């Protein structure tokens, strides 16, 4: 169990066919708190793939740096003057995912893997955060 | 004496916080550099320790990205 998280990240639900690629577009809730910076990894279940990262961080207008090799992400959410940017309902992240052409009917989960921090001020501290959906529907199972 | 490559903010760890205090130090040094005014302003140990990119240059933006390049194992080590 864990308790009612500072700030929810919502994955979407999406339906494809086996072949087809898939956007997914994570938007995040922060309850109106101010996100100084973000630092994640993604994870998505076999045999999808996530091919790649957008550099954008559209919900704070701000640019990500990405490594496709351990799926991370990482950005500061600053204004010009260095405070932190409340995010708008904008993409946080968007993912461009391959639903390769054998893969078989079924549901398949992505979201974050092992590493999913959310900064709330320059001092190492924390919100605590929780992730929603991430569901693709490939065919019909 | 550097404590920590990359602990701008002087807590014992390596994040991605270490990014934000060094471009906050940047954008409003008034309030977040070596000398400001805010509680959380960067320290001089910080910015010792923050020097992980071109090191002897002191701190500028680039800093920052090496920070991220750190976490995202871009790179192996800072420095
Ligand atoms: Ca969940
Ligand atoms: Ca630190
Ligand atoms: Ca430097």
């Amino acid at each position: 169990p864990v308790a009612n998280a500072d700030v929810i990240f919502d994955f979407g639900n999406y339906e494809a066919k086996a072949g087809e690629e898939v956007q997914v577009d994570v938007t995040v809730d922060s309850k109106n708190k101010a996100i100084s910076a973000m630092d994640v990894v993604f994870a998505i279940d076999s045999p999808l793939t996530i091919d790649e990262i957008d550099k954008e961080s559209l919900a704070f207008k701000t640019t990500a740096m990405t490594n496709i090799a351990i799926l991370g992400a990482n950005f500061k959410s600053l204004d010009d003057k260095g405070e932190p940017l409340v995010p708008t309902k904008d993409p946080v992240f968007t993912l461009y995912v391959t639903v390769p052409a054998t893969t078989p009917d079924g549901v398949y989960n992505v979201g974050f893997g092992n590493k999913c921090e959310v900064h709330k001020s320059n001092d190492g501290s924390k919100y605590s955060s929780t992730a929603i959906n991430g569901k693709i529907k490939v065919g019909n199972p | 004496n550097v404590t920590l490559w990359g602990d701008a903010n002087c807590d014992g760890i390596v994040d991605i916080s270490d990014a934000v205090i060094i471009m906050q130090s940047l954008s409003n040094p008034s309030k977040f550099g070596r000398n400001g005014n805010d509680e959380h302003h960067i320290t001089a140990q910080g910015e010792l320790n923050g020097d992980v990119n071109e090191n002897g240059n002191g701190i500028t933006n680039a800093d920052a990205l090496a920070i991220q390049k750190y976490l995202l194992n871009l790179i192996g080590n800072l420095t």
